[PDB]
């Protein structure tokens, strides 16, 4: 019987009439297409279940596909969401490289097809140099399930071969020192994308991590040089992408901490302050606002990137790992200084900030009001929330 | 045993082949009210061999500009893929032995495109690449129209397969539409009319322009007699000959389509058509 | 190839079994069915005919220096290529339905399977992609 | 030349098909030699064991 | 997932099935606990799949052989 | 499914957690068990199967000569 | 025409006897008219039992 | 001390090991372009798929043939993308470049 | 060792008509047997009387109709052992050795 | 059983020889080569249907991409420094180690495997994709769709 799978089907029949009403649009001239990405917000919310971690990937990327535009784009944000979503329920490696991939390939694409003016082939490069990169991490995935699945016969995810498969994560995680694929990525690639890349994918592979995930091994090196290089190249590096790819490589680190320590509430409450300061980092018009984002980034008291830090620091020091935990502090002691050079930059300067001309005028105040009250959000962060 | 079966199914493939030429010349002479070859020989019947004999003392021109390598291999690949491909028809047993056929004439698009890339002409490189598309375009209708003569194709036991001693002898009356399809798409192939617009090997002289004509008429033979499998019940004689003489009519009475024409009918009209009518037979034959 | 085993050989025992599978005659209907072994001395006869036919002009043809007898007399390519592409793959994935007695849900996979092809290639149809004008 | 190239692709591919098994036949050999010297060891535990475990 | 290429199952899918069998029917509270009092599923799982210690008597038979050759090429 | 899982929880607490692994291939392909014949009953056939062959209504062990 | 009788003949009857005589060179190969028939696993088991069993059986007579 | 069949296996899987490192290292090693870079991805995914669809015939298993059909779609779906990624990077950086297509140089 | 051995496979084709209406108990007792144990030293006797039960009814065909049989074998053996291809030779095989017993 | 242990250590030499030759023609013409070999290897694991695939797809689509791609964007440069800058020792030696010697193999700790032919069955691998794993298939369907939607919006205009 197949009654217990309508949410398939629904999912297929979906495609099918949203790819035909999306070509009756087309033949029209229409230059704007509203209604379908309101058929796709639709779509993303009748395919996903009823758990906390499936909704709040719902969520997000429904807030993330106002600021695509074009018809192809939306089609590949939805079939990467669909390896995003199916790779939380994959228990086992054949779903979860098929997941990977095609979310490395909506990926590559639209990092081709949305570069304008004259970054259109850095972009076009970077996006080259991650594929290369993708495909030999695709084949070792790939070699090491093979000899995983000729030592077991089966399909448990057991051994000495997940040690590989653990570093085949890390890479999709931007951990240093296999990192420079996102750094390349953040410099040419425009802001939507880049919005996208530091948000939903994270949060798919770290539901998976937390769901079907055990190895025998370590990542506490891994650890080491993502807080060490992250807090020093961003100290380091004049260009504010630069500055942001880096200091991302040092919040998942930070996440790594959580992840070794077990205990993975702080890390599933970092992970979501992290991603709600995202979505107010390349949404932002007001550069004022930026400094709220510096000093929720450098994790000062009152606002909710203390909290997030503070819990990975509370169950890091309750399981006594303190030597990585050292190593954090130093690193977040580095971080102030250039969350301060952001500060100086955008909050003690005048203030200029263009009208719109050709309408749309200001069209993500709503949402970038919205998630600066982060300030307001630590009332409920200090209870027993997350857990 | 081998050696020997595939040496007695090598002789009249070429001996086949000379006197297709020969029969395409005088055919086509009849439908224009002349003779065609007669001279030589008598009734014409050695024309093929002096041509062959001609063509083995002619000077063998090596560009000192290509690369002689790849130049040497563009015949001998086709030349060994139409034997290869006759072979597979007449010594094999094989459970999928249809696929096999369109595995081995999917490979003989390599002929046509090293021939491109060898020789040093500008307008070599520019027929080669249409040459192949108008091939690869018809390939997709060829395959689509074997998956619609798998789904009854069952032996004995009950198994499924492709092979050709299990193929019914009957003609396939339910499948006419299909058949032309097949036909049209024979024709594409083998670049004959109305498809003969693309040439790529206007470098080659004496027995590598020898073998790729033999490697066409091969091919030719090769699609007739899997026609003929298919539709018509069997393999035999005079079904080849029959088609043969179909495609040499063809020729006789019809011009030829522009490229963007034969693309734009190829993919949309026979890949939907083929893909339809598999669609129908997989729902008939539930 | 030869069995190098007893069980192999169905248990039979003796060294007659041994010298005989050696220097066996291939036979579709003793132990080499469904061989694809005849494909591999086609190719290597056919490869020796035509090398024959390639050599034997520099022998017994004349020949002459000259400089000018050795010498010389679009994106819609992209578009066929990766299309054959991708349509030959889903015909690969097609041809394993057809060979089996499919029951009803089967076609009803395969049918949407197929829905999604022919919705992909009928909107690069709407969009004049299958129109070559370029 | 056309000549020296397939003479060497020739050499280069009997070459390989007649050094490369050496290297596979002395891994083989390797690993029996190791794999017997665990078995003896593990016999000598076991005797150990019934020595002193009763 | 345990489904046979040319047979219904594989081959060692019921000598697995005994191993999750044993894993299901303890009442450890970790599965590394658990693992403890099954090892010798697991043992024969894994001479179903690999046939190390068939392999390794063979060899040992071998090794004999040789040496009552060698050292002993006694006459008649 | 065969390489997907969705986990929800019993709204009146009446199921028990197993590992999903062996529950979807105890429903999909099953589980073949024997058991060691008892020696007395091999004896018994034995001698049975002897006594066939010499009263005469059992053939040979082969079909030549 | 008349002239395109002869080479139309021909291409017949060299097909003809082209196949007679491979059928009977592989005739004499296999030494059954349905060496060519699909085969399952079932039946290439069965028939390499029978290539077995029939050089014990040789073994076998050249004892006694 | 070994058989026929154990000479076969130890070959197929030295083969497939080194296959795979050849795929992985060598075409960077001698610095080549791009195109030779999605060809050897593509000798990284043939030694996969050689591995899976020898140990599903080692196991008698169903699972290798599906992971071969999949790796056979995810392969030639990346190398068609990056080889259109890198006509079109070649046509937005020739006028300065000449050597684009090298970026190991 | 012995050598045991079961007719060819032509000739079990053209005999197994009557293996299940002549030699049925036996059939039964194999059948349940390799049911229960996995082991073939325990199901040794009744794979005995199997072989045994085939071999005497090979042995009673040969004495009764023997070119019959040997025709219709023959004729499975030519044709790859399709059944359709042989009717007329099986209804001869039939007539000249019954299925079952028959006017009994 | 020479020639079959051949045409398998054949397949190592053939993916060194795709990245060691300085023509990308070559290149690629060693990769048809081994693709082709390959597929005769797999047929003697006893797959008759999945070889015909690799054939198909692999020598008869892709391979025709790259010639295409090559053919139109190759102008030669093989002396512009291909010969005249070598290449990595580094990298030879990496290759060396892990695939020469092979400190790390798939085996792990087991070093000797017995090899065991198939019998590949379509009826079989049938009722697998379109019954047990036929949310795969649709997945593999959708992959198909992000290439050629992706390909058709990147083609350079
Ligand atoms: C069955 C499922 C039905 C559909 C559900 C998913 C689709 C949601 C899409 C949506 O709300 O469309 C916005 C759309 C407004 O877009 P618009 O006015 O055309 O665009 C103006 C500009 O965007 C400029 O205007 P703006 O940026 O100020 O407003 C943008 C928009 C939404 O702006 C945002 O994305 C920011 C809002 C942040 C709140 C996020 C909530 C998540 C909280 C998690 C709690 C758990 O504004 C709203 O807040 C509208 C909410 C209406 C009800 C939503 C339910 O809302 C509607 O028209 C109503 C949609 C509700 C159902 C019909
Ligand atoms: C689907 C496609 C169609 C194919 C299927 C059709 C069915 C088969 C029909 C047969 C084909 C008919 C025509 C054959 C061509 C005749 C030769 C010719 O005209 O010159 C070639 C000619 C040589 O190039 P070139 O124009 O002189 O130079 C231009 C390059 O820029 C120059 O490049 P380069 O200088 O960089 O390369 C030099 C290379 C030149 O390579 C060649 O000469 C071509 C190689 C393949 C051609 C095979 C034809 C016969 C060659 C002799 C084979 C002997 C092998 C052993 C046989 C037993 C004899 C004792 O020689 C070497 O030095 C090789 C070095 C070896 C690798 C080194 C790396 C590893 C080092 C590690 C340690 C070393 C130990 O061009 C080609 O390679 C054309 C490729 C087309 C060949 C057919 C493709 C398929 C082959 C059969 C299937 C594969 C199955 C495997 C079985 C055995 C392997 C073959
Ligand atoms: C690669 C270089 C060529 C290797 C050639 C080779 O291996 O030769 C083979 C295959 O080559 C040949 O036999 C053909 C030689 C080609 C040249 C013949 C020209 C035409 C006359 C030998 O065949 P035999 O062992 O004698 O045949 C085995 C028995 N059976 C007939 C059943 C196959
Ligand atoms: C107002 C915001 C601005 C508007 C824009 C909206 C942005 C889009 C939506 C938000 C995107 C960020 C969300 C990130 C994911 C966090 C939630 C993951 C789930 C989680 O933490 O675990 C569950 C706790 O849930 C919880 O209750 C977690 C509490 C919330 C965590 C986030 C903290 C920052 C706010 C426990 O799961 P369980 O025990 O039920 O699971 C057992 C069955 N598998
Ligand atoms: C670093 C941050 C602190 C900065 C000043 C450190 C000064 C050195 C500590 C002196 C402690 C006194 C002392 O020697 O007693 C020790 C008591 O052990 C202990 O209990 C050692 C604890 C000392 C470190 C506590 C500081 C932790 C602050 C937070 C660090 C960040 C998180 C953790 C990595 C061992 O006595 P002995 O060996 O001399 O006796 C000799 C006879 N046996
Ligand atoms: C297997 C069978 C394969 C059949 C292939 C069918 C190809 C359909 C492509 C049709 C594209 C042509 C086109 O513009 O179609 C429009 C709508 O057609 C459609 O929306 C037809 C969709 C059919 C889906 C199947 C016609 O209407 P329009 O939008 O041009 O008219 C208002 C603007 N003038
Ligand atoms: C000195 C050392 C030389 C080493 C050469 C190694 C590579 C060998 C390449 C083929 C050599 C041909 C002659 C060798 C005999 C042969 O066929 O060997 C077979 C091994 O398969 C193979 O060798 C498979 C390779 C086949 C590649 C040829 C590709 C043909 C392309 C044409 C398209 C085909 C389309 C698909 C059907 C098995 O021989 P056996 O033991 O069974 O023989 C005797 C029992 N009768
Ligand atoms: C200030 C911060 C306000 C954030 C609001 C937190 C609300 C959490 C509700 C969770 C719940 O009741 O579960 C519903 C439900 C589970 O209960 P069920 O209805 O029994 O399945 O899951 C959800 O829908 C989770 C919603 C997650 C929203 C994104 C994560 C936070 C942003
Ligand atoms: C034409 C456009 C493409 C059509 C195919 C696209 C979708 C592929 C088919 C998915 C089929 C899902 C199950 C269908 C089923 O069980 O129908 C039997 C079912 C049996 O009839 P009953 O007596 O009402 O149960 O048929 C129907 O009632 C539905 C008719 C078929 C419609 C298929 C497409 C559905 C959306 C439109
Ligand atoms: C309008 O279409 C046509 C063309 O344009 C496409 C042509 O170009 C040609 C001319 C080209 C020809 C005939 C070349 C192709 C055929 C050949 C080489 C014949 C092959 C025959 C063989 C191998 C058998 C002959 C050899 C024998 C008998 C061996 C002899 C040995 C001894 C005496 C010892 C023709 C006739 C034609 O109609």
């Amino acid at each position: 019987a197949a009654a217990a799978a309508m949410i398939e089907l629904d999912l297929c029949f979906g495609l099918l009439l949203l790819i035909l009403f999306g070509l009756l649009s087309l033949r029209n001239g229409h230059v704007s297409l509203a209604h379908i990405r309101f058929i796709c917000q639709c779509w993303l919310v009748m395919i996903t279940p009823l758990e906390v971690q499936d909704f709040a990937l719902c969520i997000l990327t429904v807030v993330l596909l106002q600021s695509f535009h074009s018809f192809e784009a939306l089609l590949f944000l939805l079939l990467a969401y669909i390896g995003q979503l199916y790779m939380m329920h994959s228990c086992n490696l054949v779903s979860f490289y098929v997941c990977l991939e095609a979310q490395t390939l909506c990926v590559v694409v639209l990092c081709g097809l949305l570069a304008r003016g004259a970054s259109t082939s850095f972009s076009v490069e970077a996006a080259l140099k991650f594929l290369l990169l993708s495909a030999m991490v695709s084949g070792m995935a790939l070699f090491w399930f093979s000899a995983m699945y000729q030592r077991t016969g089966s399909l448990d995810m057991v051994g000495q071969e997940t040690f590989w498969i653990l570093l085949v994560m890390l890479f999709k995680l931007g951990v240093a020192p296999m990192h420079m694929w996102s750094v390349d990525l953040y410099g040419s690639i425009p802001k939507s994308l880049l919005l996208y890349l530091s948000t939903a994918p994270k949060l798919s592979l770290f539901t998976f991590w937390a769901s079907s995930w055990h190895h025998d091994f370590s990542v506490g090196v891994f650890i080491l040089f993502s807080m060490f290089i992250g807090s020093i190249g961003a100290y380091g590096q004049p260009a504010l992408r630069s500055l942001f790819a880096y200091s991302t490589i040092n919040e998942i680190g930070l996440l790594l901490l959580a992840v070794e320590t077990a205990g993975f509430h702080t890390l599933y409450q970092h992970l979501g302050i992290y991603i709600i300061t995202q979505l107010l980092l390349w949404n932002l018009t007001d550069k004022r606002l930026f400094a709220l984002c510096a000093v929720s980034l450098a994790g000062l008291p009152p606002f909710a990137g203390f909290f997030g830090k503070a819990w990975i620091f509370w169950h890091a020091m309750s399981v006594q790992a303190f030597s990585l935990l050292a190593a954090a502090l130093f690193c977040t002691l580095l971080s102030l200084v250039y969350y301060l050079r952001v500060i100086r930059l955008f909050w003690t300067a005048p203030v200029h900030t263009a009208a719109s001309f050709t309408g749309a005028p200001n069209q993500t105040t709503l949402t970038s009001a919205c998630a600066v009250a982060l300030a307001f959000a630590p009332v409920m962060l200090v209870k027993p929330f997350v857990i | 045993m081998i050696v020997a079966s595939i040496l007695i199914l090598i002789v009249p493939v070429l001996l086949s082949v000379a006197m297709f030429t020969l029969a395409e010349r005088t055919v086509m002479a009849s439908m224009q009210r002349r003779f065609g070859p007669q001279v030589s020989g008598i009734s014409g019947l050695l024309q093929p061999f002096w041509d062959g004999l001609k063509l083995g003392v002619k000077e063998p021109v090596l560009p000192d500009s290509s690369s002689a390598g790849a130049f040497a291999a563009s015949p001998m690949i086709s030349f060994v893929l139409s034997q290869v491909a006759w072979v597979g028809i007449c010594i094999s047993d094989a459970s999928f032995q249809g696929l096999v056929i369109m595995a081995i004439s999917s490979l003989a698009v390599y002929g046509v495109m090293l021939a491109g890339w060898a020789s040093n002409s500008k307008y070599a490189f520019l027929g080669c690449l249409r040459s192949v598309a108008l091939m690869v375009s018809y390939e997709l209708s060829l395959g689509a129209a074997l998956l619609s003569i798998g789904l009854f194709v069952t032996d004995g036991t009950g198994m499924k397969c492709l092979n050709f001693a299990e193929m019914p002898t009957t003609p396939q009356y339910a499948m006419l539409p299909l058949c032309l399809i097949f036909l049209v798409c024979i024709l594409a192939e083998t670049k004959r009319d109305p498809f003969d617009l693309p040439g790529y090997n206007v470098e080659y002289s004496s027995l590598g322009f020898a073998l790729f004509f033999i490697a066409e008429y091969a091919n030719m033979a090769v699609m007739s007699a899997i026609a003929s499998i298919y539709f018509l019940g069997g393999f035999s004689a005079l079904k080849i000959t029959a088609l043969f003489f179909a495609f040499v009519w063809t020729r006789g009475t019809l011009p030829r389509y522009r490229y963007d024409q034969f693309m734009r009918l190829g993919w949309k009209a026979f890949l939907p058509l083929t893909l339809a009518f598999f669609a129908l037979h997989a729902s008939v034959a539930i | 190839y030869n069995a190098w085993s007893p069980a192999q050989r169905y248990f039979v025992e003796g060294d007659h079994v041994v010298t005989a599978e050696a220097s066996r005659t291939f036979q579709f209907t003793g132990l080499d069915s469904g061989s694809f072994y005849p494909y591999v001395i086609a190719t290597v006869i056919a490869t020796a005919i035509s090398t024959v036919f390639i050599v034997a002009p520099l022998v017994i043809a004349p020949s002459r220096v000259d400089l000018d007898k050795s010498s010389a007399y679009s994106v819609s390519f992209y578009l066929v290529s990766i299309m054959y592409l991708l349509f030959d793959i889903e015909i690969a994935y097609l041809f394993p339905y057809a060979m089996t007695h499919a029951s009803l849900p089967m076609y009803w996979t395969m049918n949407l399977f197929l829905a999604i092809l022919v919705a992909g290639f009928a909107y690069e149809w709407g969009m004049g992609a299958l129109e070559w004008r370029e | 030349g056309l000549i020296r190239n397939i003479a060497t692709f020739a050499t280069a591919v009997v070459g390989w098909s007649v050094g490369i098994p050496f290297v596979v036949q002395a891994r083989m050999n390797g690993y029996v030699e190791r794999n017997l010297a665990t078995y003896d060891a593990a016999q000598r535990q076991k005797a150990e064991e019934a020595a002193i475990g009763g | 997932a345990g489904m046979g290429l040319s047979t219904g199952t594989a081959r060692c899918y019921d000598w697995y099935m005994d191993y999750l069998k044993c894993m299901d029917e303890r009442k450890e509270p970790m599965i590394a606990l658990r693992r403890e009092h099954c090892l010798e599923w697991l043992e024969d799982y894994n001479e179903c799949l690999h046939r190390e210690k068939e392999r390794t008597r063979r060899q040992v038979i071998e090794r004999e052989r040789r040496a009552q050759l060698a050292g002993g090429s006694k006459p008649a | 499914t065969a390489g997907f899982v969705w986990r929800e929880v019993d709204p009146t607490g009446q199921a028990k957690n197993r590992n999903h692994t062996y529950m979807y291939n105890l429903k999909t392909f099953g589980h073949r068990s024997y058991t060691r014949r008892d020696p007395s009953e091999l004896q018994a056939a034995a001698t049975s199967v002897e006594a066939r062959v010499k009263s005469g209504e059992l053939g040979g062990l082969s079909p030549l000569a | 025409g008349w002239n395109a009788l002869p080479s139309l003949v021909i291409i017949t009857g060299i097909w003809t006897a082209g196949l007679f005589a491979l059928d009977k060179v592989q005739m004499f190969r296999e030494n059954k008219p349905a060496w060519a028939n699909n085969k399952d696993g079932w039946q290439k088991a069965l028939y390499r039992r029978d290539w077995y069993l029939q050089r014990e059986e040789e073994t076998l007579a050249m004892a006694k | 001390y070994y058989t026929e069949g154990e000479i076969f296996g130890t070959t197929f899987m030295y083969t497939t090991n080194m296959m795979f490192w050849a795929g992985i290292v060598g075409a960077v090693a001698f610095r080549r372009n791009l195109i030779i870079l999605l060809l050897s991805a593509e000798t990284v995914m043939l030694a996969c798929n050689m591995n899976f669809l020898f140990t599903a015939a080692y196991l008698n298993d169903i699972t290798g043939a599906i992971m071969s059909i999949t790796i056979t779609t995810i392969a030639a779906c990346e190398t068609a993308i990056g080889l259109a990624l890198c006509v079109a990077y070649f046509h937005m950086r020739s006028a300065t470049d000449v050597e684009a297509l090298n970026m190991l140089k | 060792s012995n050598t045991v051995r079961v007719p060819y496979s032509h000739e079990l084709y053209a005999m197994s008509r009557h293996v299940v209406f002549r030699a049925e108990k036996e059939h039964k007792a194999a059948v349940e047997c390799k049911g229960k144990h996995d082991w073939p030293e325990d199901c040794k006797p009744e794979s005995e009387a199997l072989v045994r039960a085939t071999n005497k009814l090979y042995k009673e065909i040969m004495e009764k109709s023997p070119e019959e049989f040997k025709e219709y074998a023959q004729c499975l053996d030519w044709y790859g052992l399709r059944f359709s291809r042989c009717r007329d030779k099986q209804t001869a095989f039939e007539k000249a050795f019954p299925i079952v017993d028959a006017k009994k | 059983m020479f020639f079959e242990n051949s045409a398998i250590l054949l397949c190592a030499l053939l993916s060194i020889a795709v990245g060691y030759t300085k023509s990308p023609f070559m290149s690629l013409m060693y990769s048809v080569m081994l693709f082709i070999n390959s597929s005769f290897v797999l047929m003697m694991l006893g797959f008759e249907f999945l070889a015909l695939v690799n054939l198909l797809v692999y020598v008869g689509a892709l391979a025709v991409l790259f010639l295409f791609v090559i053919m139109l964007l190759e102008i030669p440069a093989t002396e512009l420094r291909a010969y005249s800058r070598g290449w990595s020792t580094l990298g030879i030696f990496v290759f060396i180690i892990n695939g020469v010697f092979q400190i790390t193999p798939s085996m792990g700790p087991r070093g000797i495997i017995t090899g065991l032919p198939g019998a590949e069955s379509i009826t079989n691998l049938g009722h697998a994709l379109y019954l047990y794993f036929a949310d795969l298939l649709i997945l593999n369907s959708l992959v198909l769709t992000v290439a050629l939607f992706g390909r058709f919006a990147i083609a350079p205009v």
